[PDB]
């Protein structure tokens, strides 16, 4: 009954801060070209919008559990990252199982835009389906540089290991998969070089392309989450956050700016490049970051 | 029962946000275009039966929305071509007037066509920069003439409103050399990164028999080789007194076509820096004083004018008649783009990629309210 | 009292010190740098040291306040922040 | 309950960027850098479903308004159309067409009109502020006048171009195929 | 003829040159906010109409050379300009003769969907003591004729303005 209340704590924090932290990259992007753009407040609001229509689409029986499995996955990948020491779990946050929790987000939002039936959806499904075909080339190179620098799997005796001695960017074959991740963040976000999974303005909207109210509502909560948890994953391998209350609040704070640090990188390199092809989307992450992340792999070994 | 069974047909039309206002149905295989015919149209108000109804000269008014982009291109064409068949003498002063904003009308839809571009390349920063530099240009019209855009300016003889003064020349001095002072930051963002030079290399291959006998009077087929520019060829305004240096390209890939246009808003942002240092001497901006007068019943002699002039897209034409009353016979605005990405669109289309059909389609400049007229 | 003219002043140095940088009008940075320069010179005095406390009333009060206001005299006044066409460009 | 989401939907009003013909020179450019829209939170995007701010920019084709009436029987709830120009009241300059559609509140239902040729992007904002005004208390607005009195619009649309576009404006390319 | 380059126009591509359109992270960002920082907008931009109904001489010289067929003329014989069908071109202004048909900088004019508020657009155009509501009551640049009271059978129509007069005056019959 505490598990359950501290696991409400963190998915209703995600929430709130998740949110957040989508604002600050509309902010960031709007003061990259110019604009004062929208208040900090802003997805909230949208979110707060999208539940609040009376009619709705719903195209089939598959076509709500798809997106609702998506928002279920995107919860149970933030549930095991050590969310800085409270954690609902610490004994079993194994790389992999964040890893491939990642991508079933990437399922389920688009495994319930398939049952719309669309050519828009159809080849938006299409051209989401090569990232995730093309960005687990260099990520599991990433993962096994993390795994055979240290050894262990359980991310608790990672950030232990870290707070014990060292950072985790530094010790160059450990930094040669951190640009292949800061390489590979952008496509599991949906940022702007390798976009191809939203496309706004190419395709008209790729797989999210007609949702409705209350699905779109979900998409913010699912990619608010998704945002947080491949950023938490980051911060909590490559990072380490680690560490009473007045401990315990500015353990979170500088989890919280190093959240926002990959969160910086990510959108100077996310408004000054034009969007990617899907046929070049292949091919670029075979050549340059599976190469960096080799080097790394047998630097790591 | 669906009877294709094999080409699915996504088509863009009009609430997509990549093209304008023209649908294009394509018959895609795959992720690839096998037959692209395009269903243009959805804008037709009519200008043959429509500005037939109008005296001489308030059918300025209702000419002017044939092309949206360039607000003054449609004006001086027409206000070209009833100048010719009456034969007026208009003086230096509203030849200097019309050429100017002639040439800044001019790096407006270069400055709109780059913003048009970049919001369907992904890359947002190069359109949000691009409509703000084409605003202070937009207010820098307002002081002048009217309104934003469809400032009805130029009737068939000179002009309506002369220059404000001191107040307003040395204002375009600023923005000129602040522009070309900025225009080093649009290079990085939309013709330097590896990005879009690997995005839109050898998509679209345009032959060079192929440019030449479609039906392109462009900047595009210029990329192609072809020494056509009619700036250059005929100068109709305050154009032999300028020297400006045209670009030619051997190449004819997509990117050929969008380094001729970046080049072509270098030199026209010289040609407006060039031309001012001039300065307008003195005289009147209207033409003469007792042939203007009971300005609906305006009788013409009867005949025939051709015009025509350089555009952001295409050298368009107008082609008017006069039977010899206050009714033009009939007013003929010939669109730029009506061969220019509706014909060489199809094929240009077939083989190409799906994430290259909105990048196709503003390589072209294609602009709807032009097939239509 | 003892304490508390101790606080007064140094609440009253704190919000001209405040005071002294909100401010758009030169002149009356100049005036709350000499207020300053008051209140620094009246707390030199209080914390006994007096050879500070008259260096700094003949430094700060009309040679470096005085020299300050001396160099806005052929510069500008304001802030000049401005309505307008081409404004915050 | 009700004021919960009241204050919400005049904040991030989702527009569709259909850019109708003559009118899209000042749809960009008021969402853009200089005065703009992001900062009231309308951030476009091109879909039929994530809108609730439709803006017919000036005038319609009846080769369009098949595509503005299908486009506007997909937003669920809070679709509410402004307006646009000159066209949409009276009939613009194309009054003498055989094609532009005049008086356009007999087909869908409009919300607030503006004037202009083109509406200044200050024109603009003076209208999606009263929009703003109106949708304060709730003003009873399209939406609800498209649901109670479909009878009028269904007749009204049937009668200019009419009977089923659904198969006469699907059925124009499978022999041209 | 003056062929500019050889290769000279196109350029190389590069890396990591993107980052120079970075710099406008610290600059100030060139945008106006307009509740409620105002525009100014110019002296001469095309607006609205101040007939002078002293000069007006009923001569339907702006009858014939409105482009979109709206300055259709009452009795008591002056025209209503109607924004229905009007461009803002302002043909009418230098092709009236006497001189009774201004322009004033007047362009925001916002009205909702009931017929009530659209019988606004319909309005025989005052006197330029209407440019005494775009100055000393509230610089707004909006339309200061703002409701208009059409009756049937007693058509008596009246602007009621910003705080002035009710400025009521009969109409009967239209057109020559
Ligand atoms: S309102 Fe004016 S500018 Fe807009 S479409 Fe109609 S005629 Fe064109
Ligand atoms: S304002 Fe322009 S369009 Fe309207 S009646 Fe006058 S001249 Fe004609
Ligand atoms: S404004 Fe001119 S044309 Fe119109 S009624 Fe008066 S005098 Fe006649």
């Amino acid at each position: 009954i505490g598990v359950f209340l501290r696991a409400l704590l963190i998915i209703i924090y995600a929430t709130f801060v998740g949110f957040i932290f989508m604002g600050i990259i509309r902010k960031v992007t709007a003061r990259i070209h110019r604009r004062i753009g929208p208040p900090i407040y802003q997805p909230i609001i949208d979110t707060l919008k999208f539940f609040g229509k009376k009619e709705n689409i719903t195209h089939g029986l598959i076509y709500d559990f798809g997106i609702i499995y998506a928002v279920g996955a995107t919860i149970l990948a933030l549930m095991f990252i050590p969310l800085g020491p409270i954690s609902v779990l610490r004994a079993y946050g194994d790389l992999i199982l964040v890893t491939f929790l990642l991508e079933i987000p990437m399922l389920g939002i688009m495994f319930a835009a398939m049952s719309s039936g669309n050519p828009y959806a159809g080849i938006g499904a299409q051209r989401a389906l090569l990232t995730l075909l093309a960005i687990q080339v260099p990520l599991g190179l990433a993962i096994i540089a993390v795994a055979e620098y240290y050894g262990t799997f359980s991310t608790y005796e990672i950030v232990m290991a870290q707070q014990k001695m060292g950072w985790s960017i530094f010790h160059l074959p450990l930094l040669l998969a951190a640009i292949a991740y800061d390489i590979v963040l952008q496509a599991m976000f949906g940022k702007e070089p390798f976009d191809i999974m939203i496309a706004p303005g190419e395709i008209s909207l790729g797989p999210m392309v007609e949702f409705g109210g209350k699905h779109m509502g979900m998409l913010q909560i699912q990619h608010a989450m998704a945002l947080f948890a491949e950023t938490l994953f980051f911060s909590n391998i490559f990072l380490g956050g680690g560490v009473p209350l007045l401990n315990t609040l500015a353990s979170l704070a500088v989890l919280l700016v190093k959240q926002i640090a990959v969160l910086l990188i990510a959108i100077f390199v996310g408004a000054i490049f034009p969007r990617f092809t899907i046929d070049q989307a292949a091919k670029f992450y075979w050549k340059w970051p599976t190469i960096i992340a080799a080097i790394g792999a047998i630097m790591a070994s | 029962y669906p009877i294709d069974k094999d080409t699915y047909e996504l088509f863009f039309g009009p609430q997509h946000m990549a093209t304008e206002n023209f649908s294009i149905i394509l018959k895609m295989d795959g992720n690839r275009v096998v037959k692209a015919i395009a269903n243009p149209g959805f804008l037709h108000r009519g200008f043959e039966k429509l500005a037939e109804y109008r005296p001489w000269y308030t059918n300025i008014a209702l000419l002017l929305r044939i092309c949206v982009p360039e607000p003054d291109v449609p004006e001086a064409i027409y206000s070209m071509a009833v100048d010719e068949i009456i034969g007026w003498e208009v003086p230096e002063r509203a030849q200097w007037i019309r050429t100017l904003v002639l040439e800044m009308a001019r790096v407006t839809a270069y400055l709109f066509w780059i913003m048009g571009l970049s919001f369907k390349l992904g890359v947002y920063t190069a359109g949000q920069w691009a409509a703000a530099y084409r605003e202070r240009f937009m207010a820098l019209f307002e002081q002048l003439t009217g309104a934003r855009v469809y400032h009805i300016y130029t009737i068939p003889g000179g002009v309506r409103r002369d220059i404000p003064g001191d107040k307003w020349l040395r204002q375009v001095r600023d923005t000129v050399e602040y522009l070309k002072d900025k225009l080093k930051d649009f290079d990085n963002v939309l013709f330097e990164n590896y990005i879009t030079y690997k995005r839109l290399e050898g998509i679209g291959v345009m032959d060079k028999k192929f440019a030449l006998e479609e039906g392109v009077t462009g900047p595009n087929l210029r990329a192609t080789g072809v020494a056509y520019d009619v700036r250059k060829s005929d100068p109709y305004l305050l154009y032999p007194e300028l020297d400006f240096e045209i670009p030619v390209l051997k190449e004819g890939d997509a990117l050929a076509r969008v380094l001729v246009r970046r080049y072509e808003l270098e030199q026209d942002l010289y040609i407006i820096e060039q031309l001012l240092d001039m300065g307008p001497p003195s005289g009147p901006y209207k033409v003469q004083d007792p042939k203007l007068k009971n300005l609906p019943r305006f009788k013409v002699p009867p005949g025939e004018a051709f015009a025509h002039v350089e555009a952001t897209k295409g050298d368009f034409g107008a082609y008017v008649v006069s039977d010899g009353g206050h009714k033009p016979y009939r007013v003929h605005i010939r669109g730029p783009s009506i061969a220019h990405g509706v014909r060489v669109l199809e094929q240009l289309l077939v083989g190409a990629r799906l994430a290259d059909v909105p990048a196709i389609l503003m390589s072209l400049d294609n602009c709807p309210p032009d097939i239509d007229r | 009292c003892i304490v508390c003219i101790e606080y007064i002043i140094v609440a009253l140095m704190i919000i001209s010190a405040i005071l002294a940088v909100e401010w758009r009008d030169l002149l009356a940075s100049t005036v709350g740098m000499a207020a300053v320069s008051l209140f620094a010179s009246i707390l030199f005095f209080f914390l006994q040291a007096p050879d500070v406390a008259m260096t700094e009333a003949a430094i700060g009060a009309a040679l470096s306040a005085a020299v300050f206001i001396f160099a806005i005299k052929r510069t500008y006044r304001y802030e000049t922040e401005e309505l307008g066409w081409w404004v915050r460009w | 309950f009700e004021p919960l989401f009241n204050w919400a939907r005049k904040k991030s009003l989702w527009i569709v960027a259909f850019c109708t013909g003559c009118g899209g020179i000042e749809m960009p450019p008021l969402m853009t850098a200089r005065y703009d829209l992001e900062r009231f939170g309308i951030m476009p995007d091109p879909s039929p479903r994530q809108y609730d701010l439709f803006l017919i920019t000036g005038y319609v084709t009846p080769k369009t308004l098949k595509r503005i009436i299908i486009t506007y029987e997909m937003a669920p709830d809070p679709k509410y159309v402004l307006a646009h120009g000159s066209c949409p009241i009276n009939g613009g300059i194309y009054w003498d067409a055989y094609n532009a559609i005049k008086q356009l509140d007999k087909y869908i239902p409009v919300d607030v009109y503006i004037a202009g040729c083109m509406p200044r992007p200050e024109a603009v904002m003076d209208g999606i502020k009263k929009l703003m005004e109106m949708i304060e208390n709730g003003e009873a607005d399209g939406w609800k006048r498209y649901k109670e009195n479909y009878e009028w619009y269904r007749k009204n649309q049937d009668e200019l171009l009419g009977e089923g576009w659904r198969e006469k404006e699907a059925r124009k390319w499978i022999p041209w195929l | 003829f003056r062929i500019a380059p050889e290769e000279k126009v196109k350029k190389k591509p590069s890396f990591l040159k993107p980052w120079f359109g970075l710099k406008y992270l610290f600059k100030k960002p060139v945008t106006i906010k307009i509740p409620y920082e105002f525009i100014e907008p110019a002296p001469r931009y095309r607006g609205f109409h101040t007939l002078d109904w002293k000069k007006c001489i009923g001569c339907n010289m702006c009858g014939q050379i409105c482009p979109a067929r709206a300055i259709e003329m009452t009795w008591i014989p002056h025209p209503k300009i109607d924004y229905g069908r009007c461009t803002f071109c302002q043909f009418c202004v230098d092709v009236c003769p006497t001189g009774a048909l201004g322009f004033i900088e007047t362009y925001m004019l916002t009205t909702t969907w009931r017929e009530e508020e659209l019988l606004l657009y319909d309005w025989v155009p005052i006197e330029p003591e209407k440019f005494k509501e775009i100055q000393e009551k509230f610089k707004d640049y909006k339309f200061p004729v703002e409701k208009i009271e059409f009756n049937k059978e007693t058509k008596e129509v009246t602007y009621y303005l910003r705080d002035g007069t009710t400025f009521k005056f009969k109409i009967l019959g239209y057109g020559l």
